[PDB]
């Protein structure tokens, strides 16, 4: 019966509140002025039938009590509605120029053929007469729902509100943009509240780059700035200088901007997955904001015809879930982009799912490992923040600046040769179990294991050439620090497998080996020489072989140039029958026919090329390369051990 | 205040009815499990 | 012994209303319920 704790109130903060909302009916009467008819057939930059479908969808899963779709209290038990105030001109003079304000006040009060002027004149902008009130109606607004935040009323926000605010200069308007939005409510709380709030971090995915709160905060440290947009550093919108990955900020604003830029259009969710927990939470974390605010904008999502790129809206939910885990549970959340209607509302629902309190969905494929683009552009981001930054020091190994002048070139007369040595390992494995034959070859400056050929090769009758380069190396860096460790790397063998399937079938097996030339971008006096031991070994060895029949090719990586000047520059189609070539990277082989012009359709029929998935071309070749695939892959290892069985069933194909 | 200011005086029509919303996860509590009968357990002192 | 009496008179009831959702007792906790069957 005695007690021992007593009874009270839980000592809670986060949910028992709800989630703070700001909506209106008055942000919807800035429209355009009617030009051409192209308008109708175009995605209209910015309409305002988007707000209103977001708050529909939110009212159709019982998030909201509004059976009729207007500005209500009674939200119901989730949601908090939060009331809506124009600002004054004093907040947006906060950031913005004063000839600015002179300008939108004079734009209030135009004509007609002035305001047709107006929209002309500007950068892709357009006006009308009810565009300063709607202009003065969301930042006002956004800053009203920070107010909710801070002040602990509510656990989140939510600001459906538009027009967008990230494009405007505090000298000039653009790109739709009339004011500012997350900048200047960034900074009234700042100037309203030295006290609880230190640190703002802000976040964008629109995928346009923020140029206009990235200039209004560009030297300052109290906001930590970090966008996500595609570059293509002239076409794409806004395509400046200020949205390119090496801008760190300026003056004591140093470290703490952050541009990342996707170099092809088409990314899909894991590159944003591959980003968060890559790199913006260790420095969020070491950031250790108050604060954290979201600039969203949908516009990358799938379906939409503008950026086109693949966000299912379970990747959003992933987003916003650990952009909560960040901060201790303020947030607020506007939007500024938006095209196709429904991919934002599926977006909408699922963030408003996740800042209610509800965990995100799976994703709907985990399997997809991203394009390298971003990989290579993810490297070239953390070599620049790990100088700024340090949680990334020692990690990722950038050891410092490290930023190295070496990889000199004068001392390339001394050094290792490592091409013999790896062709005369494999030489002795080789004839070690196999007792190949080096056969020679009279008249050219070769090393001698150039060729090496099955024993008793006069008698054989079906007789499989292969072609190869010196086989790839595969290293490790050591972890520490900077460098690779020579003695921890791997040779990668890649014939072997179709070696081995030709001699245990009893197959005539001849090998041919080309190094690789030193400092060349690409291997031409290679393909020379490759031409030139080619045309030889046909002329001097398989023309006067008396038990020859049904005689195929193996192509590997580089020096198929090799087998396609035998096909040109001779005739032998009578004895050979099928060539088989993974290219992987390099260029194509054209092939020139001099003894025939049926030998170009000869060569089409029995012949198949595999390439990359990501080979400069798919962005359909022309029939005098002859038929080449492209497989899903990368790396010739993989398609090698991938289309494996296919070759070689293609090989059986070919013969009786 | 606003030069917006919408003016109609007539009852809006009902667009969506209100259902049950369609969330699964925390209108719920999260689950405890105790008893008392896991102490009957305890060791024999037995060295000193 | 109750539970069992108890979920037998709130299934299928006999002839009258005499006596006679969240929380999905129902086994309604959806991930891989319907997709753990083929639908095909
Ligand atoms: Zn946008």
């Amino acid at each position: 019966r005695q007690v021992i704790v007593p009874v009270c109130m839980p000592k809670i903060h986060y949910s028992p509140l709800k989630t703070g909302l700001c909506y209106d009916v008055r942000m919807r009467y800035h429209a355009k002025i009617f030009t051409s008819y192209f308008e109708y057939i175009d995605p209209h930059p910015e309409d305002p039938r988007r707000i209103y479908r977001i708050y529909k969808i939110l009212a159709e899963n019982g998030l909201i009590n509004d059976p009729t779709l207007s500005g209500v209290d009674d939200l119901g038990d989730l949601m908090l509605k939060i009331p809506v105030r124009a600002a004054t001109s004093e907040e947006i003079l906060e950031v913005h120029t004063k000839e600015h304000l002179e300008f939108i006040e004079s734009t209030e009060k135009m004509s007609r053929e002035e305001l047709l002027k107006e929209t002309e004149k500007g950068d892709s902008v357009y006006f009308n007469n009810d565009s300063y009130a709607s202009a003065r109606l969301p930042c006002g607004g956004a800053i009203e729902a920070c107010k909710a935040v801070v002040e602990g009323r509510v656990k989140n926000s939510l600001a459906v509100v538009r027009p967008p605010g990230h494009h405007a200069e505090p000298q000039a308007a653009g790109g739709f943009c009339l004011f500012s939005n997350v900048a200047v409510a960034a900074k009234n709380i700042l100037k309203n509240y030295p006290e609880s709030v230190r640190r703002i971090m802000i976040l964008d995915w629109d995928i346009h780059h923020g140029n206009g709160t990235q200039k209004s905060f560009y030297q300052d440290d109290q906001v930590l700035y970090v966008s996500l947009h595609r570059f293509e550093m002239g076409k794409y919108y806004p395509g400046t200088i200020q949205g390119q990955y090496d801008q760190t900020g300026e003056g004591k604003g140093e470290g703490f901007n952050c541009n990342i830029t996707w170099p092809v259009g088409g990314v899909g969710d894991a590159e944003y997955m591959w980003a968060f927990e890559q790199v913006v939470m260790p420095m969020g974390r070491e950031f250790k904001p108050d604060l954290v605010i979201i600039s969203s904008g949908f516009d990358a999502a799938d379906g939409d015809t503008i950026g086109q790129c693949h966000v299912t809206p379970s990747c959003y939910g992933h987003m916003t879930h650990m952009l909560k885990s960040l901060a201790r549970g303020n947030l607020c959340v506007v939007l500024e982009g938006g095209y196709n209607l429904d991919a934002i509302a599926r977006s909408a629902l699922s963030v408003a799912k996740v800042l209610i309190g509800e965990p995100p969905d799976e994703l709907p494929d985990p399997l997809s490992d991203p394009k390298p683009e971003v990989i290579e552009m993810i490297d070239k981001v953390i070599r620049l923040q790990s100088k700024y930054w340090n949680c990334f020091r020692r990690r990722h190994a950038n050891s410092g600046c490290n930023f190295n002048e070496p990889l000199n070139d004068s001392i390339i007369s001394k050094n290792f040769p490592l091409q013999k040595a790896i062709r005369q390992q494999q030489q002795h494995y080789l004839s070690d179990e196999f007792n190949f034959v080096t056969l020679p070859l009279v008249s050219m400056d070769l090393p001698d294991n150039t060729v090496l050929c099955t024993p008793n090769i006069s008698e054989s009758n079906t007789i499989i050439i292969v072609v190869h380069d010196t086989s790839d190396i595969w290293a490790k860096r050591n972890v520490i620090s900077g460098t690779i460790d020579l003695s921890s790397s791997v040779i990668i063998d890649n014939s072997l497998d179709f070696i081995k399937w030709g001699l245990d079938r009893k197959y005539g097996i001849i090998d041919v080996n080309i190094p690789l030339t030193l400092f060349e971008p690409d291997n031409y006096s290679g393909m020379i020489t490759s031409q030139e031991v080619l045309i030889y070994l046909w002329d001097n060895y398989i023309k006067y072989f008396p038990s020859v029949a049904k005689i195929a090719f193996i192509g590997i990586g580089d020096s198929y140039s090799g087998i396609v000047h035998l096909l040109g520059h001779r005739d032998t189609r009578a004895v050979t029958k099928t060539v088989i070539n993974f290219l992987g990277d390099k260029q194509l082989k054209p092939l020139v026919p001099l003894v025939d012009e049926t030998l170009s359709e000869w060569y089409f029929k029995n012949s198949l090329i595999f390439s990359n998935n990501s080979h400069q071309c798919w962005k359909k070749p022309r029939k005098k390369f002859g038929r080449v695939l492209r497989c899903d892959t990368d790396g010739l290892n993989n398609i090698i051990e991938e289309r494996f069985e296919e070759a070689t069933d293609f090989i059986l194909d070919s013969f009786e | 205040e606003n030069s917006l200011s919408t003016t109609s005086k007539s009852k809006r029509q009902v667009i969506v009815p209100v259902c049950m919303p369609k969330i699964h996860y925390s209108p719920l509590k999260t689950g405890l499990c105790y008893d008392v009968r896991m102490r009957y357990h305890a060791k024999i002192f037995t060295s000193y | 012994s109750m539970k069992s009496l108890e979920n037998e008179v709130n299934g299928p009831l006999t002839k009258f209303s005499t006596e006679s959702q969240n929380d999905f007792q129902s086994l309604k906790a959806r991930n891989k319920f319907l997709k753990n069957y083929i639908t095909l």
